[PDB]
């Protein structure tokens, strides 16, 4: 079984530099090269270099010629890739290949690194509340909006679970602010909106926050 | 510098399916080549190099071919599984570098959104900040256009959005909207506006309400 096993996530305020690294096991570490490619969110995969674990031959993407750094250690088989001023443009998941030459054969699960000035904080929870009385609609659009939060990410259930059809938790946006933000939604039957209570139960652990907010018709 | 460059960039089908991708090269890279399949979250797994050869692993079903500048990756019997993106790339000269990726989605009849608007809550406006969020919920196919329209007002800059990924059930998708504007700005207006374009809709449809008007 090859083995390639990166750092923990890391979290980089800007101008900082950054040390990840990747562990080989299940191999000769001397006789592959180790690549490494960068992804930002939603993007494609962008090669940095290349590096020959045998002596440290090293061959970087001129791109991230002042950005990448790559250096190894044969004795304990991981490669490093340092990182400078890291900024915005540098928060990416980066990847460690292998290859039996030319090709990528076996990958690390990867290292994200989140560049931010941002400091934890917990979110502010908003209503999505239902708004109409008519006999041509049946459901009704009602959720929550957890709002400007830091860093990822936000669990949301509703009802404790209960509810769980019809539920739609979208993919969190990093705002300006550089605060996260995320809403939540579940599309339900106008008839139980005064039989049926609904609550959106959101948790950010890393600022140990817990709240359920009751979201209720704004009659 | 070679560019890789695949088709399409989102393959729309059905299982079972024969599917082809292509990627084409900007020069000539022998058979330098390699297709990976990637799903959410995970990392890049190899398939084929070589140009054709299957990485030891891969499934029957996938199999590539070409030489010189054209590569086409193809896949026999697409599974419930084989739904996902895949890359292409080059390790012929340096920089290596990777096709922009194509997205193999599952096939459906087209299904307009069903859209809400939700005006800002008291709640928030207390701390003179305002966010408008539209829904466009469960449609099909994935393309929407999106805008808001304050005093019918075209707004820009000021809205982001977020997709959900295909659903697991009607394959359909969810997209979220937010107009953020301040406490005094957004009680400089009455009606607020959300005009959402899908071609399941003979028309623009909009979603709007009134400042203070239940």
């Amino acid at each position: 079984q090859v083995q390639l096993v990166q750092s923990g996530a890391e979290l980089k305020k800007p101008g900082s530099s950054v040390k990840v690294s990747c562990k080989a096991s299940g191999y000769i570490f001397t006789s592959s090269w180790i690549n490494w490619v960068k992804q930002a969110p939603g993007q494609g995969l962008e090669w940095i270099g290349r590096i020959d674990p045998s002596d440290g031959e090293v061959h970087y993407n001129q791109d991230f010629k002042d950005k990448a750094t790559l250096t190894v250690d044969k004795s304990t088989n991981t490669a490093y890739m340092e990182l400078s001023s890291l900024r915005s443009e540098d928060t990416a998941v980066y990847y460690c290949a292998r290859g039996f030459l030319p090709w990528f054969a076996d990958w690390g699960q990867g290292t994200l690194v989140t560049v931010s000035s941002a400091s934890t904080k917990g979110p502010s929870v908003f209503p999505l509340a239902p708004s109409s009385k008519s006999t041509s609609g049946g459901t009704a659009a009602l959720g929550c909006l957890v709002k400007d939060y830091f860093p990822e990410p936000v669990t949301v259930s509703w009802n404790s679970g209960a509810l769980t059809s019809g539920v739609h938790t979208f993919p969190a946006v990093l705002q300006s602010s550089g605060l996260y933000s995320l809403s939540s939604v579940v599309t339900v039957p106008s008839s139980s909106l005064g039989t049926q209570t609904y609550i959106c139960n959101v948790n950010h652990k890393p600022s140990n926050t817990k709240v359920d907010k009751k979201v209720e018709p704004k009659s | 510098d070679i560019q890789m460059t695949q088709s399409p960039s989102t393959l729309s089908a059905s299982v079972g399916d024969r599917v082809t991708i292509t990627c084409k090269a900007s020069e000539n890279v022998d058979t330098y080549v390699s297709w990976y399949q990637q799903k959410p979250g995970k990392a890049p797994k190899l398939l084929i190099y070589g140009a054709s050869n299957r990485y030891t692993g891969v499934p029957s079903r996938f199999s590539g071919s070409g030489s010189g500048t054209d590569f086409t990756l193809t896949i026999s019997s697409l599974q419930p599984d084989d739904f996902a993106t895949y890359y292409c790339g080059q390790s012929y000269n340096y920089p290596f570098t990777f096709g922009q990726g194509t997205k193999v989605e599952v096939k459906r009849t087209v299904a307009a959104p069903s859209v809400f608007i939700f005006p800002p809550s008291d709640e928030q406006l207390k701390s003179g900040t305002a966010s408008v969020v539209c829904l466009l919920n469960n449609f099909y196919p994935r393309e929407a256009k999106v805008q808001w329209k304050v005093d019918n007002a075209l707004q820009s800059g000021n809205s982001q959005e977020s997709v959900t990924e295909q659903d697991s059930k009607d394959s359909t998708y969810s997209l979220s909207s937010t107009l953020t504007l301040s406490k005094a700005d957004y009680e400089k207006h009455k009606v607020y506006a959300c005009e959402v374009t899908h071609q399941g809709l003979s028309s623009p449809v909009t979603k709007s309400f009134n400042r203070g008007e239940c």
